[PDB]
């Protein structure tokens, strides 16, 4: 039980904070186009977004 | 193996070419002047 | 007048149906259909970024040119899929593209009403423009190159002319037909470019002599494509009422029609193969077809393209098919 | 969502 | 037209060195790739090093080897060569080599004017050194490789030059069955695998020269003992 | 003029249809196709395909 | 006789229109060639509204215009992209508002010539053919004679669909 109460305690923590930041890329991002146009920014999926919030979590399992 | 190999690598060269285009083809707004003529889209475009 | 015509129109009907009364293009009904020919996958070339219309192989069956609008013409081969000729087309409206039977030349053509001529052979390291040949005011619908130097190309004015790329000019005009025409094909004998125009007839021209010997109707709809038989005895033509038919040459008449109940969209392109027993199709359903000539019957289906097909073609030596999808995909199936 | 029912209004970068 | 004059390489001393400079006109530059050649007063042609369209590929001669160095300026449509510790085998007169790879190409078909400076590897090795002709006549030369040239693909890697007397060889043969342009369809050229053979008919005062044959498999690009005619 | 080159241009195709095959027209496409059948890679596989 | 693609730049961003008419053919075959775009425009002539086609004597120039308006829209290839409309010479349609009843193009219409009343009841007009709405929007503009001002208008209208449409693939919207 020790083994993943370090596991446990970080990832909660990690995972809470990171799809939050992510929500705010995402929405920042999109609404920050008005120096571009008619392009669509990459990264912004519903695929995409899942494995990018992944990313931030997998940092603090390292 | 020699000249494809130099071959890939201009291939890979000129794909870059046609990708960095893309966004300059996608940074520009698309409109469609629509209606019958002489109806005003000489003050529109001129 | 009318009236004078009226006779010659029902006249030319009474030779049509002694001709179809005679056979029924079903008498044998044993031609030994092959089956599922169902070619899958391994060629999946990519390298656009916008819409495809056109794709045509070479004489060599190596060298295989696409338009998109993207305003890039790519020229790519099939065995080693990488480009080699990224070259920028001034145009981005454009439809057909033509490649050289001598590998030296192509041809663009779109909604500017230019058809420009690359040199593909220039000792500079990049291809430069012939000439701009100007004089049509509809569009260039489809282009061929009828030998290095002579070309004919249609347009959306209802004319089909040879051109001339020594100086440009256009030698003949062929402005005899209503409807707007939309693909050629050419002929190995290099003399007849049979028209797909939109009216849903199709009207047989003379090379460097102005003047229609046959015209071919029967079609609802319009037409969008048109193919060549090999031996010349015939040719297919592609509708947009779901349909395909076979105008043979001496028959001088529609025997074969083929179309199936729950199908119901449009050809964009057709081809036939080597033997032409087997032709391909360009229904607008997201995949390709293939009719079987010989038993009237549906070879079988291929799929994989997320768009709809809008340009095909079949290499000289055969064993390799592309297909120009809407999007950014072309496949070779084998 | 559920105390308050019946708008169901979301917007865009509206600036009139 | 084609220049492709190079000035630099004069005369130097042992220890210190100085650069090329290949002046491109008439071309474009960023999609070529650029070859040196090394001609012996009494000796053959011999290859220096080479540099890619954009420098995205680096090579260099196993004699030369981290004692040479490439570049090339595209805005500036000219080559540079720097060289550090000039020896006495490096006095040798230098060529300038315009080349391209893709499908159809025609390799090594221009060269510079050319300017004075004062194992593993496939041995290319030519039995003949010199044959008397006349005009009229029909002469073969035999090139020999100590590798097979036929690859995988179905196409083989010959090269044919032809030394005239004092200006810079010019590309007649490429891949052993394709001419190269401006070469009239007399000259032709016929092998397999390791016998490489040249045939000319009807002799002419200017067709005198020597001929070069090198190999592009892998990649020991070396010149054949040459020929004369 | 529209008319009179209407009716000048018809008698081309009733010139035309006196060269009429009632029969060899099938023929001629069934005869090319078993002879060519063999020379066409798509309707039989072969192991030596040039796009494997 | 060819399209004409322009460019001109506003507040860092390139725009390119295409000048789609001259061409003669059938049109609907590049109309498809036409997709991809983030709008239309429209533009009308308000001083037409009474004017009638002399060659075919019973359509009007501006009920022409509707026909075309509604093929436009109501197509499935541009289901996907938002209308812009303009008007163009208010000045002579204020001046032939009550010179020249509204109903001469809206029989219906028996309010006041009043141009702030007719210019509402024809712009209402113009957005009520569509069979479907919920994802098709039209942004009506008056513009001018002149037209000096509207630079302003399209970059913003732009600017309204360009954020939407990023919206409805990631699924914000």
């Amino acid at each position: 039980v020790c083994t993943l109460r370090r596991l446990g305690l970080g990832t909660a923590f990690s995972v809470c904070y990171s799809a939050l930041l992510t929500k705010t890329n995402r929405i920042a991002r999109i609404f920050g186009g008005a120096r571009e146009g008619a392009q669509r920014p990459r990264f912004i999926s519903p695929a995409s977004q899942v494995a990018i919030c992944l990313a931030l979590i997998s940092g603090q399992l390292l | 193996s020699a000249e494809d190999k130099a071959a890939v690598e201009r291939s890979k060269m000129i794909d870059r070419n046609l990708r960095e285009d893309g966004e300059k083809a996608a940074r520009e707004v698309k409109l469609l002047l629509l209606g019958a003529g002489e109806s005003g889209k000489n003050t529109i475009v001129k | 007048l009318r009236q004078e015509a009226e006779q010659l129109k029902n006249q030319i009907r009474d030779a049509r149906k002694a001709c179809a009364d005679a056979t029924l293009s079903q008498i044998t009904n044993n031609i030994d259909p092959v089956g599922r020919i169902q070619m899958r996958t391994r060629r999946t070339l990519r390298g656009h970024l916008a819409k495809i219309y056109a794709m045509h192989w070479g004489t060599d069956s190596r060298l295989l040119v696409s338009a998109s609008q993207d305003g890039k013409l790519i020229i790519w081969d099939s065995y080693t899929t990488n480009k080699v000729h990224a070259i920028p087309l001034r145009s981005s409206w454009v439809m057909t593209c033509a490649y050289a039977p001598s590998g030296n030349y192509v041809a663009c053509g779109g909604l500017d009403n230019i058809c420009s001529i690359y040199n593909l052979k220039t000792r500079e390291g990049n291809v430069r423009v012939s000439r701009e040949l100007a004089g049509h005011t509809g569009y260039l619908s489809c282009c061929r190159f009828l030998d290095d130097n002579q070309i004919v190309t249609s347009s959306g004015d209802t004319t089909c002319a040879l051109w001339d790329i020594e100086t440009g000019q256009q030698t003949t005009t062929f402005t005899g037909h209503t409807g707007d025409v939309m693909s050629l094909s050419l002929a190995p004998d290099t003399r007849l470019f049979v028209s797909g125009a939109c009216d849903a007839s199709a009207k047989l021209w003379d090379v460097r002599e102005g003047m229609c010997r046959q015209t071919f109707t029967g079609h609802e709809s319009d037409i969008n494509a048109i193919c060549f038989f090999p031996n010349g005895n015939a040719f297919a033509t592609g509708s947009d009422d779901a349909t395909c038919r076979l105008f043979d040459l001496r028959a001088d008449q529609e025997l074969m029609t083929y179309s199936h109940d729950n199908i119901i969209c449009g050809i964009t392109s057709v081809s036939f193969s080597k033997s032409g027993r087997l032709l391909l199709a360009g229904y607008d359903d997201f995949n390709c077809n293939v009719w079987d000539a010989l038993k009237a019957d549906r070879a079988g289906v291929l799929a994989g393209h997320d768009n709809r097909v809008s340009c095909l073609g079949v290499t000289d030596d055969g064993m390799a098919v592309a297909t120009g999808s809407w999007d950014s995909f072309l496949k070779i199936w084998n | 969502i559920l105390f308050q029912p019946q708008k169901n209004v979301v917007s865009h970068r509206a600036p009139t | 037209d084609v220049q492709l004059v190079e000035s630099g390489g004069g005369l130097v001393q042992p220890g210190g060195s100085r650069k090329l400079s290949c002046s491109a006109s008439g071309f474009a530059f960023s999609s070529f790739g650029m070859h040196w050649v090394r001609q012996a007063p009494e000796k053959g042609l011999e290859w220096v090093a080479y540099i890619s369209s954009g420098s995205g590929t680096i090579y260099y001669a196993d004699t030369v080897k981290g004692r040479f160095t490439i570049s090339r300026d595209d805005p500036k449509n000219t080559l540079f060569l720097q060289m550090t510790s000039l020896r006495s085998e490096d006095t040798a007169m230098y060529y300038c080599v315009r080349s391209i790879y893709y499908y159809g190409s025609s390799p090594f078909d221009f060269w510079g004017q050319g300017t004075t400076l004062t194992g593993s590897d496939i041995v290319m090795t030519q039995a003949t050194s010199s044959v008397p002709v006349t005009p009229g006549e029909s002469v073969s030369i035999s090139c020999r490789s100590s590798k097979s040239l036929l690859h995988s693909n179905g196409n083989t890697y010959l090269y044919w030059f032809l030394q005239r007397p004092g200006q810079s060889p010019q590309l007649l043969i490429y891949r052993m069955s394709n001419l190269a342009s401006g070469v009239p369809d007399r000259f032709s050229g016929s092998g397999s695998g390791t016998a490489f053979t040249l045939t000319i008919s009807r002799l002419e005062a200017e067709d005198v020269g020597v001929y070069y044959c090198m190999q592009h498999l892998e990649y020991p690009l070396t010149f054949g003992a040459g020929t004369k005619l | 003029i529209a008319q009179a080159r209407k009716l000048v241009e018809q008698l081309k195709m009733e010139a035309n249809i006196d060269r009429i095959k009632v029969s060899k027209a099938a023929a001629d496409l069934m005869a090319y196709c078993e002879a060519h059948a063999k020379e066409d890679p798509l309707l039989t596989p072969v192991p030596a395909s040039e796009n494997p | 006789t060819g399209i004409v693609e322009t460019h001109f730049t506003f507040k860092d961003l390139h725009f390119k229109m295409f000048d789609v008419g001259a061409q003669r053919s059938e049109r609907k075959k590049w109309i498809h060639c036409f997709e991809g775009v983030t709008a239309i425009i429209f533009c009308v002539a308000l001083s037409d509204y009474d004017l009638v086609l002399a060659e075919d004597e019973e359509m009007n120039r501006m009920h022409a215009s509707m026909k075309l308006f509604d093929s436009i829209c109501n197509n499935k290839w541009f289901t996907d992209t938002s209308i812009i409309l303009f008007l163009n010479k208010k000045d002579l349609f204020e001046e032939k508002i009550k010179k020249s009843p509204l109903t001469i193009c809206y029989p219906e219409y028996a309010g006041s010539n009043t141009y702030e009343e007719a210019a509402a009841y024809i712009q209402c007009q113009f957005e009520d053919l569509n069979k479907r709405k919920d994802t098709k929007e039209i942004y009506t503009h008056f513009t001018c004679s002149t037209d000096t001002k509207n630079v302003q208008f399209v970059f913003d209208a732009v600017t309204d669909v360009i954020i939407k449409n990023n919206l409805k693939d990631c699924g914000l919207f």
